[PDB]
């Protein structure tokens, strides 16, 4: 559940790590971590003409 | 027979024209496109 990792500049309850994008986004941990957060293949926002 | 019978065939020459003969053939109409699009970003589908 990524509500746990913490936000960037922010508090959170489990160290969380990741990639790229999840790195400019959310805070990567420089301790051992507790979960590998990847950014989604195709998501985000669909808009229709 | 005199008196009798002459019958009478005639051929009338209507008209005389200079008609076609056609070879190839085609037909057409008038058209219009319809697109449809879609974006998608780098390696998502096949957006290699
Ligand atoms: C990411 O997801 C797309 C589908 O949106 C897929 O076609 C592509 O192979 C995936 N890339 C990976 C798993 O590296």
């Amino acid at each position: 559940d990524i509500s746990q990792c913490p936000k960037i500049g922010g508090h959170g309850s489990k160290k969380c790590t990741g990639d790229a994008a999840f790195c400019s986004a959310y805070e990567c941990t420089a301790q051992y971590a507790n979960a590998y957060c990847s950014h989604a293949n195709g998501s985000g926002i669909v808009q229709i003409q | 027979v005199k008196e009798d019978q002459t019958k009478f065939l005639k051929i009338k020459t209507v008209s005389s024209e200079l008609s076609c003969r056609e070879g190839q053939s085609y037909w057409t109409g008038s058209f219009s496109p319809k697109c449809l699009s879609s974006r998608r970003c780098h390696l998502v589908g096949e957006c290699h």
